[PDB]
C-alpha cells in the first residue's frame, strides 16, 4: 500500500514537472512584450522631439547630445 | 512601470479630443 | 528513517505551497498593466478620424490648434 | 502512520495541481495584453502630423 502510494506520488510529481516548459514560455512572452514596449517608446520619442512643445519638461529634448566637440568656450 | 511612464507621455501628447 | 524522510518531504511541500500569494501578486501586476493599456486605447480612440475606410489619427502642434484650420466644419 | 503521511503528500500534490491552472491563466492573460500592445503599436505607426497656418506669437 505504501509502495502503491509512492507510485501515485511519483506520477503526480511528473505531472508537476510538465510545468517548467510553461514557465520558459512565460519568459519568451515577457521578452516579446518588452520589444513591443521598446518600439512604442521609440515611436513616441521621435514624435515628441520632432514636434515642438511636447517635451513635458525634460529640459530641451533636442539638447540631449554630449557636449565636447573640442568647443570649450567656458 | 514602463507602460505607466509611456501612458503619462502619450496622454498630453496625443489627445486633443477631435471626435 | 522513512518517517524522517516523510517529514522532510512535507517540510518542502509547505514551501512550495507558499507560491500562491506570489501568483496572485503577478495577477495584480497584469491587472495594473491592463488598466494602463485600456487608458491608452481610450486615448488613441478619441484622436482617430476618417480620411476622405482608413481611420488615420492626426496629431497637432500645440493643443490641436491646427486641427481647426484643416478639418471640415461639422 | 507512513501511509497517513503519504496521503498528506498527495493532498499537497493535488493543491499544486490546482496551481497549474492559475499559472496557465496567467499565460493567457499575458498573451491577450501582448496582442493589445501590438495593435496600439499599429495605430501609432499610422499617424498624421498637422502644422498650423500662422505662428501665434
Amino acid at each position: 500500500k505504501i509502495h502503491e502510494d509512492n507510485q501515485k506520488i511519483i506520477s503526480k510529481l511528473e505531472s508537476l514537472l510538465l510545468l517548467k516548459g510553461e514557465v520558459e514560455s512565460i519568459k519568451k512572452q515577457i521578452n516579446r512584450q518588452n520589444i513591443s514596449i521598446s518600439t512604442l517608446e521609440g515611436h513616441l520619442s521621435s514624435i515628441m522631439i520632432a514636434i515642438p512643445g511636447l517635451g513635458k519638461d525634460p529640459n530641451d529634448p533636442t539638447a540631449d547630445v554630449e557636449i565636447n566637440p573640442d568647443l570649450k568656450p567656458i | 512601470i514602463s507602460i505607466s511612464t509611456l501612458e503619462g507621455h502619450l496622454s498630453s501628447i496625443m489627445i486633443a479630443i477631435p471626435g
